[PDB]
């Protein structure tokens, strides 16, 4: 394999994701160049996130996260439970971005992950819209009665009907037939999607996980979801993790398959045990149908290069070293 | 909004 893995407290999804940002070299590399100066790693998000990555690349045993999770403040079940895997990551992503404002590696998040979409509204009957245009850094599909992830998206898009009781609410117009709707303008160069089979069921006063199956291919082509596509860069992205969920609602165990080069040499990540495994035990296997995915990572064919070029100890400042070769050494005696 | 439980779900999805 060639990698290392993560120690498993109940810190759930955490491992996946840690693995999955390490492995987006591209932000790695960022997160190494960001200025920061502390004695202690637990001191700030942006100092354990570099330590944790930092490990990752350089030990031969299990990296740990204590400092880290002392960093943000999660160190409990109930506040992973209380929160999607895309928070925790926004949560991550967010302050190390808010850290490099202003520095070197300025922009480096929204570079790789920020898209552009556009929501609609409009009214039948009367002349109102309210087109709003907004930025995302991760996509939330619905699994549910969706059989593969292309179906996923045909209704992420779908025109939806505000109608009998959902009629609009158009203000001064009093309530309007009329039809919401959200559009593409881009994808991102690393593309975050939750598949969304945990949920809260009123009905039932419970939250419930769907195990359906739900399948996703290793290339997937997104031009059709698109306002424009771009003949120069069709936007079809490649497979590069799948986090998966075992379980219910009385335990549950969380691992990370990863193909880091993005070739198809698919790993499990299984906290402390990484192992080469089947690109079927990565895929089809996690399709479900109670062990299944609830997040994949695409990243697009055109950008896969410049996402995934090698890291290499020379990538990494000098000052940064020093820092966590003192605490290392403090940590020693 | 519920007694946890090990499936995770968003509090910004409970309401």
């Amino acid at each position: 394999t060639g990698y290392v893995g993560l120690k498993n407290g109940a810190t759930c999804y955490m491992n996946s994701l840690l693995q999955t940002l390490f492995f987006t070299n591209q932000l790695r590399k960022a997160v190494y160049m960001m200025p920061t100066e502390g004695d202690d790693s637990s001191k700030s998000v942006p100092l354990a996130l570099q330590r944790v990555f930092y490990e990752l690349q350089h030990s031969d045993k299990p990296v740990g996260t204590k400092k880290l999770t002392k960093s943000f403040g999660w160190e409990t079940l109930d506040s992973f439970m209380q929160h999607d895997v895309q928070e925790l990551c926004r949560v991550l992503l967010d302050n190390v971005e808010n850290k490099m404002k202003g520095t070197c590696v300025e922009g480096t998040i929204p570079k790789l992950f920020r898209g552009k979409m556009v929501s609609y509204i409009q009214c039948k009957e009367v002349d109102y819209r309210s087109d709003r245009r907004e930025d995302y850094y991760d996509i939330q599909l619905s699994i549910k009665g969706k059989k593969n992830i292309f179906e996923s998206f045909v209704d992420y898009v779908a025109v939806e009907q505000l109608d009998g009781d959902n009629k609009y609410d158009a203000g001064e117009h009093g309530l309007q037939e009329a039809e919401k709707g959200v559009k593409f303008l881009t994808l991102p160069p690393v593309l975050h999607l939750q598949l969304m089979r945990f949920m809260y069921d009123p009905q039932t006063d419970q939250n419930i996980k769907i195990n359906d199956r739900f399948e996703f291919p290793e290339q997937l082509p997104l031009d059709e979801f698109l306002q424009k596509t771009d003949p120069k860069d069709p936007a079809n992205y490649i497979l590069h993790a799948v986090l998966v969920h075992s379980g219910d609602n009385h335990g549950g165990h969380y691992v990370v398959y990863l193909n880091p080069k993005g070739d198809g040499k698919w790993c499990k990540f299984d906290d402390d045990v990484v192992s080469r495994c089947t690109k079927e035990e990565a895929i089809e296997h996690n399709y479900g149908g109670c062990t299944n995915a609830y997040m994949l990572v695409y990243i697009r064919e055109s950008k896969l290069s410049e996402v995934l070029q090698a890291v290499t100890d020379h990538d990494i400042p000098q000052q940064l070293v020093e820092r966590l070769q003192e605490e290392k050494r403090i940590e020693a005696q | 909004f519920v007694t946890x439980g090990y499936l995770x779900v968003s509090x910004r999805r409970c309401g």
